[PDB]
Formats: C-alpha cells, structure tokens, sequence
C-alpha cells in the first residue's frame, strides 16, 4: 500500500496536516526531519562503540511518543542526500514497505523491532531528487501556496488568534480583514505561511507592549492605517495593478 | 658493542621516561595534597551547616524529603566515606537555592523604558522587542510568566557591552544577574552534566549559577550560545528545549538532574552572535531582537 | 573601480578590487566560490554582456567581447545578497568608461535593465560598513529617503548622503570628472 | 533498569538481549564507555514503546 | 615554622592520597580478575556461536582460512573497540552469505 | 557470451520480465538499483581496516 | 641582437644544429612545438575557472629542467591566431625581452 508524499514548498501545513490526521485518528503524532542526511550512519544506528554513538532517528521518534503506533512523519526525505560513502536510500526503502519492516533493527540497536502496525506519512519537499527506487509505490501530492484570501483565512482563522493567543492580547487587541489585508498583499510575500508567522509576531507583541502601557481603550483596534505603526514599512507594493504599463 | 651502548642509550632513555611518569604522578597527588586540604571544611559546611541553609532554603516538602531522604542515608561516619560528595554535589545548590527570596517581577514595561534608555541611549530596536518582550511576559497563555513562545534571543556582533545589558535589564526587572560558561565549552558538564555517578558529570554552570544565588528566579545568562556544540553526542536538544518548555521546566531533569528540578520561576536568556554554527531543534522558543553597535565614532 | 558595496555576514566591508583594463572576449572569469543563487545570476549575467551593452552609455561591443583581470579580494564572496555578480558588471562599466572612481566617496544600491536604482538593502548595515572603514560621501537611491531617518542619530554625523535616482546618476556620483 | 525492562513488555529474546547487556552492566559505572555507553543502551530500550 | 608545617599537613595529605590510589586501583585488579571468571565468559558464547555458523556454512578453503585469521584478530575486546566490532560485522557477513 | 543486457523505457517491463524468468527457472528474483554510484568501494567494497 | 630563428626545409636541419650547439655551450636543450599551441593561457598560466587551472608550457619546460639557464629550442613560432582570449604571441614576446 503506497505511503502518502507531500511534496511541496515548507510552511504548507505538511506537518500540521499530519497533527490533524493523529487527531482524526486519536493517536500521538511526531516528526524527524531528514533534511541534511549524508549517511547511513545515523538513519541506523552507528555500531555502538563509545560514548558518542547513536541510535536513528527513527529510535529516538519512537522514544519521544510513548506508544507503539504514532503516525510518524519523515519530513524531508528530498533534502536526503549521500555526498560521503554510504548511500542510505535503501535503508529508507526497507522501512517504508510492511513485510520487511517488521523486524526492522538499526545498527546501533540488535532488537528487531516491529513497524507493521505504525502509520506512517513522508513529507518531501519536491520528488524529483528523490531517489527512483524509492519513488515507486507511493502518492505524488503537490501541496501548493495559498491565495490571498485562502491565507487571510490561515491568518484569521488560524494564525492570528494563534499570535494573540501567545501573547496574551486576548479579547484586548482586535485586528480587522484591512490590517491582515495589508499583511498579505501589502507585505509579506513567500511561498509558506512561516515568514508571516513572524512578521504578525511583531504587529502582535508590539501591540502588547501597547496595552500595557496604559489600558486607556480595552480594545486596540489595529487596522490598515496603523499597519506601519506596530510592524514597520510598506517592502512591497499593495496591489500589481500599480507598478507601471511596460512596453515589452 | 655498538648494540650494546644503544641498549644503555635507550635504557637511559625508558629510565627518563617513567621517571617522568612518577614525577607527574607525584605531582597530581599533590595537587590533591593540596586540593583536599580544605575537603574536611567543605563536609562541617556540608554537615550542620548545610542543615541550616536547608531550613532557611525551606525546600518544598517533596525536595526537602528528597534532601532529607538522601541526607538521612549520608547519616554516618563523614569521614573515608563519599557521602559528603552526595550530600554536596547534589544539595550545595538545593542549600544555595532558597525559596523564601526570589527577585523583584517589574511589571511596569513603562519601567524597562526608562532603565533601558541609559544603556548606551536606548539604542532604538533592542528596547523596542525587549519591551514587547516583557509586556508579554506579563500578560502570556496563562498571563504570567510562562512562555510557551520565544525568550528573545539576541544575533548580532559580540562587540557592546553584553554584560552591562544583562546587569542593565537584570536591574530593569530587579534581576540577579549571572553569567555563565555555556558556549564554546564543548562537554556536557556546564550545560548538562549527567547522572550522579560519576565525577566530571557536574551540575550545569546553570545549576552553578543557580547556586551563585538563593533567588529562586535568577536570570542564568547562556552565555554565547551561538558557539554551542558539545563533544558529547547525544544531544543537549532535551536539554534546551526541555528548559525552553515551561511544562518541561518545571519538570526539568537532565542527565544530571536526576530529580525535576523545579525550575518553574527561573528565567533565562538566550545569545547568539552567529548566524551558521546552530543545531537544528533550537529553531523554536526563539526569536531575534536588533541589537544596534557603534560606529567608529 | 567601482565601489560595489557588499554587507558581509560576519562584520562588515566595502568590497572593492583594483582593476586592470585588458578588453577582448566575453570571458571575465572568477573562482569567486559563489552561490546557487548568484550561479545562476552569474548565467543570467552571461547575456547581461548583451544588456549592459545598451542599458547604459557603455558601447555595443560590448555584447560580447570584453576580457580584464580581475580579482575580488573576499574568495568568500556570498554575502548573503546579489551584490556578488553585478560588481564584475559595474566594474567593467567603469573600465569601458576609461575614467577612474571618486576619492572617499562610494556608491551602492540596485541596478536594472530600465535604469533606475532600486533602494538597497541595510541602509544601516551599509551606512556602518561605510562609516566605520572612515567614508564621509554616501550615494544611496532616492526611495532611502524615508529610510535614512530610520538609522539611529550617531551614524551618520560625518555621512554625507549623495541621494541617486539613475545608475547613469551613479555614474556621476562615482566615475571621477564631472560628467 | 531491571525493574523497568520487567515492567515494559519484551520479547523474551529482546528481554535476554537486555538481560544480558544488564550484565555488561553491574560491572563498572564510572570512566570510560565500558557500561556507561552501555548504560544509554539499557536507557534506550527501556524507553522505547512495547 | 607555620610553613613547615603547612608542607609536613600536605605531605600526609598526598600519602592520603596515594594509599586511596592504591587501594581503588586494587579494587579495579579484583573487579577485573573476578571478571574474566565469569564476567567475560557468557560474552565469548556469542563469539563461539558465531564462529560454529562458520564452522558449519560450507565453504570454500580460503574462506575458512580467511575466516579464520579474521576470527582470531576478534579474540579482542570490541565492546568499545570499534577496531573489532568491524571483525564481528565482518564475520558474520562471512557466515551469513551463501556458498 | 554475453550478459543478457535490458534497454528501455521506464515504465515498460523490465522487472517483470526478471521475475518471469525467476519463477521459471525457479530463481529468486532480486533487484540492486545503482543510480548515482560513483564511488567503486560503494559497489566492490569499501576499505575494511576502519 | 639575434636568436637565431631557424627556417627552411621542414623537419631538416633546424633542430639538428641546435642540438649541436647546445652540445657545444653544454647547456640543458630543450625542446617545444607550439604549433597546437595557440592560447596565451598555454603561454602563461591559465586562468583560474575550476579546479586544475595550468601553468604556461614555458614553466613546464622550466618543469623537466633542473636549472634556470640552459639552452632552450622553441618550435613553430611563423603563425598566430587569436582564437582565445588575445594572442599566445604576446605573452612570448613578453617572454624575450629581459625586463619583462
Ligand atoms: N506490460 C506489463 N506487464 C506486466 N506488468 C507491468 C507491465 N507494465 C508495467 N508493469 C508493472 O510495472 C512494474 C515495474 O517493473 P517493470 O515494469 O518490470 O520494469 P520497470 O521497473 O523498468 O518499469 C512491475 O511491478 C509491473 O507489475
Ligand atoms: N647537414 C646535416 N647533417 C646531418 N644531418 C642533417 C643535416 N641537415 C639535416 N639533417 C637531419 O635533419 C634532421 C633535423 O630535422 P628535425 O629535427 O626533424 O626537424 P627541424 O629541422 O624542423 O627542427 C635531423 O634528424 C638530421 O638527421
């Protein structure tokens, strides 16, 4: 049965998509991310000799859930590489597929241990430096960016109640669609939601500071106008429709 | 005979060398000639002494138990026994600790203002997110001091006056100032330590500077963590982001600490200066403040 | 030479050679350990011989046929910006102008294909690279007006901020005579 | 560490594996990685679901 | 005089310190040499069941001999070598490929 | 006499064929991909001393 | 003052006599075609683009010699082409006046 691939730009929701689905499961869930591998050495366990050898990474997400069937998610299997002797792309091969998975073992470990039963997902980034055996007997699913109004949605509904939320300006700070608004089109620009998380982090702790200089009004209404005010410029035009008709 | 004088030559030569052995080891038995000189003074201050300090620390029941548990099997002759280094090592810092002191929580943000304007001029961007920093940390999830977020990590030029800022907002919020050797110490002794036995497993020059006071709630400065890597694989990650997470601070165990601790009010701070020599899993409960430097005037 | 000013990671510089004049064929060429981005920008740059050969007053030959010796002194050139690759670019428009640079007096900014400078980046990161190797004359592009007040009051007492709108105008405020 | 592996379910091979790797333990504890690294070891298995 | 006595309090002291010395060192001979009686002896049963599946994979001569030499260097400590923990890898590739 | 070499596209069958002729001549099939090796002790064997 | 540049029958006479007088003076001969030889990074070195950047095949001929002066032949100097970033010819001509 092929394991899901997620492949797509960072900041897309893989991950939490992954926490969604635990829920949706009523089990734990957990990441390891294989971005920046270059050896079998720590995929399996290096040989235990000395006090600096290591288990996988695959041992140590095991170990933080304490449960025997986590869904774990093998964030950037892409950025996996081997540019030093041992090509590890095999060891992820017996991992991934059930039957020979069930007595899996690292070299660092002599257990063999099962993994018939754990759901697994692998997030990628993009497949096509994945190696091909490996590519065989999975799903391709491209997650892309989002619009302007689908990220306003992320904000609003999702993300900014989450910045407000850290920061205690609950019920104390209210943000209006012309503000956040202003955030996507008028300033933030990438592919993920993650540089937006830190930008509106600014707006929001700003702000705090703010209210508690004085509560003179319970609600701070940061709109479109006092944008520049809490964050600092304008680094991107507010709409394309501005920038000039070019001849070529 | 040729062979032979090369037989007396390198018999000179195996005769200097363990006589240089012994000299060394003559040597370093001095030095615990010399070192254990004030060893028995430690075991009085460790003996009533340390009783004392734990009846003014008045360690929550639980820890004083524990204290009181480990001490009352360290009940005995105090003399060619180790249980001085177990009545020490592990309750020096629970006898420097005291939870009937702790450092003054400046909730005035409007405060901070002012004992940051006289850092250098206020310096117009660290203040700015310190102050964020502490308007939040006030008012959090729980609208108190917890983090469950970021403690402001610094990136910059090592150049200012680094320890000046910790004493400037260290007095900015009644703190009691530390520092501490944590980056570029490459060995989990000053920053973990490990389990109570074995010597050079250490307290963590955080528990160290957590008995270079007995406020509950210093401010344990993690000094250059930007250089930080340790020989010692196996990450110190539990360690930091264990620390980092209020619900795993306050549960903070270590390889060394072997109990929770409940480091529940301490505060730390995080400093990097590099933005390259970083291990992955400190990306979270971090974030970056403009630290503005001089010019050449 | 031309002050193709680059904010390295670690402290800070103004990144600037000495320049020979040995003209010939599209092969200017530097180990300058660069990076993906800036490779790729460097094969962009490649036909950039055919664009800097009319964006500016430089002439036609110039689409193809320019050699020198050069050697940008950091061989750790990324500097976490594409101020990498068109410093080649500015350093021969300077070379194919034949007239030298301005004594203490830089430039830096962003250049186009239309011709106009695009404010750049750390304007106070760029005014302490400036102002503590010692430079007093300061030519940054028209859209740093708002951004020149948002740098604190102690850097730039000894600035003198020569505000360009042209890469011709940089020209002007950098090539040594008056035009 | 031998209450612990008693408690956590094992495979009666993976639980004479760390019967055994116990009695790579019970003979130093302090120095070199000689059970200490073997400690991490014992520290591992235990800590891992079953 | 203060002096004097200050060196005569180290001297014993260093005496302290060498007798302890001697005494854990001798503690550390008896660990060992109450080791290898027994302690070192259930490990050798791995090495032994390892070396019995080479005994019985039918092979050719020069890898008996091969394998042979190979398990002999292995008569080692490995445990923390990782200078023989490669000649266990390497005996057991031997013994479990067929031939 | 040669190897039996197999050319073509990526999809089409390859494998299938190997394990065809595996179940007839009663073989087990295997299969070693060897995409990007340029190492020859990746493949032959890497130096055993260390 | 001359070189003595050597012309006439191809492969004849030319390089015989040259042998002869470097046996004469007892200096080192050596010998270089350069009739493939048509770039000014042959010349001189060659710009550094990768890694194994190349000396001039004059140091190579300095190369095989243990001494900084013996006699030396060159070969095929009567054509030229700029096929390459300048000519090879300038270089050599960099190569036969003292101060350069
Ligand atoms: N024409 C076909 N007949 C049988 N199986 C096929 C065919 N085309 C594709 N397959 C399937 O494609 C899979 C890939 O292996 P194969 O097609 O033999 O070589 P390749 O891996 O080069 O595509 C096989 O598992 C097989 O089941
Ligand atoms: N006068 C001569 N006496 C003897 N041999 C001669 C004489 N003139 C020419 N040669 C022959 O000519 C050859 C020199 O020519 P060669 O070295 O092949 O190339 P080039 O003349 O182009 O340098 C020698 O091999 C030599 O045998």
């Amino acid at each position: 049965a092929p394991i899901l691939v997620l492949v797509g730009p960072p900041g897309v929701g893989k991950t939490s998509l992954g926490r969604s689905i635990a829920r949706s499961m009523n089990r734990k869930f957990h990441r390891i991310s294989l971005g920046g591998v270059r050896d079998e050495a720590e995929i399996r366990g290096h040989r235990r000799t000395y006090i600096g050898a290591m288990p996988g990474k695959l041992i140590h997400a095991m170990k933080q859930v304490g449960v025997i069937n986590p869904v774990i998610l093998l964030d950037e299997i892409d950025k996996m590489s081997s540019d030093w002797r041992g090509d590890p792309a095999s060891a992820m091969l017996e991992v991934l597929d059930p039957e020979q998975n069930n007595t899996f073992t690292d070299h660092y470990l002599d257990v063999p241990y099962d993994l018939s039963k754990v759901f697994f997902i692998t997030t990628a980034n993009t497949l096509q430096t994945i190696p091909r055996p490996l590519l065989d007997r999975m799903e391709v699913i491209e997650i892309p960016g989002y619009t302007n109004m689908e990220k306003q949605a992320i904000a609003r509904q999702y993300l900014w109640p989450k910045q407000v939320r850290e920061s205690g300006m609950e019920g104390r700070i209210e943000v209006t669609d012309a503000a956040i608004l202003r955030v996507i089109s008028e300033y933030t620009r990438e592919a993920g939601v993650r540089g937006l998380e830190r930008e509106l982090g600014k707006i929001a702790r700003k702000g705090a500071k703010f209210w508690l200089e004085g509560a003179w009004e319970g609600l701070r209404t940061i709109d479109a106008s006092d944008i520049p005010t809490y964050l600092g410029i304008p680094r991107y035009r507010p709409d394309k429709a501005e920038t000039e008709p070019q001849v070529g | 005979l040729e062979r032979f004088e090369l037989d007396k030559r390198v018999a000179q030569r195996v005769k200097e060398q363990m006589d240089t052995n012994q000299r060394e080891y003559y040597l370093r038995e001095q030095m615990k000639a010399i070192q254990k000189e004030l060893g028995g003074e430690d075991g009085l201050s460790d003996l009533e002494a340390l009783r004392k300090k734990i009846e003014e620390v008045g360690m929550p029941e639980a820890v004083k138990t524990k204290a009181l548990k480990e001490l009352d099997r360290l009940e005995r002759m105090q003399q060619g026994s180790p249980e001085a280094t177990v009545a020490r090592t592990y309750l020096d810092w629970l006898t420097e600790v005291p939870w009937s002191k702790a450092d003054p929580e400046v909730l005035d943000i409007n405060h901070t203002r002012q004992v940051l304007d006289e850092d250098h001029y206020g310096l117009k961007d660290v203040k700015e997110r310190i102050l964020e920093y502490l308007a939040v940390r006030q008012l959090t999830q729980g609208l108190d001091v917890r983090n469950k977020a970021p403690i402001l990590v610094l990136v910059g030029p090592p150049g200012v006056g680094k320890t000046s800022l910790g004493r400037s907002i260290a007095r900015s919020m009644n703190r009691k100032f530390h520092r501490i050797s944590l980056g570029g110490v490459r060995d989990e002794a000053e920053i973990r330590g490990h389990r109570r036995t074995y010597i050079g497993a250490m307290p963590g020059k955080l528990i160290h500077a957590m008995k270079q006071v007995g406020v509950i709630n210093p401010v344990i400065l993690l000094d250059e963590i930007d250089k930080m890597s340790s020989d010692w694989r196996g990450d110190p990650a539990s360690a930091m982001l264990e620390v980092l997470d209020p619900e795993q601070n306050n549960t903070f165990t270590d390889h060394y600490l072997d109990v929770p601790y409940d480091l529940s009010k301490v505060f730390f701070i995080t400093t990097a200066n590099t933005l390259q020599t970083i291990p992955r899993p400190l990306l979270d409960r971090m974030e970056v403040i403009e630290i503005p430097g001089y010019t050449n005037m | 030479t031309a002050q193709g000013l680059a904010w390295t990671p670690v402290g800070g510089t103004l990144l600037t050679i000495e320049v020979a004049a040995v003209p010939g064929s599209g092969k200017l060429s530097l180990t300058g350990q660069l990076g993906e981005v800036m490779k790729e920008s460097a094969q962009a740059a490649l036909t950039y011989l055919r664009a800097h050969t009319q964006d500016y007053g430089l002439p036609e030959d110039f689409y193809n046929k320019v050699d020198l010796h050069v050697h940008v002194p950091d061989g750790a050139t990324p500097k976490d910006g594409p101020a990498a690759g068109i410093t080649m670019a500015t350093a021969i428009a300077s070379a194919l102008s034949r007239r030298p640079a301005r004594m203490d007096i830089a430039m830096t900014g962003e250049v186009s294909l239309r011709g106009k400078v695009m404010p750049i980046g750390g304007v106070k990161e760029k005014l302490l690279a400036a102002h503590q190797a010692g430079i007093h004359k300061i030519v940054l592009p028209k859209d740093n007006e708002a951004q020149l007040e948002e740098l604190p009051k102690e850097v730039l007492e000894g600035l003198e901020i020569k505000l360009v709108e042209d890469v011709g105008e940089v020209l002007e405020y950098l090539l040594l005579p008056e035009p």
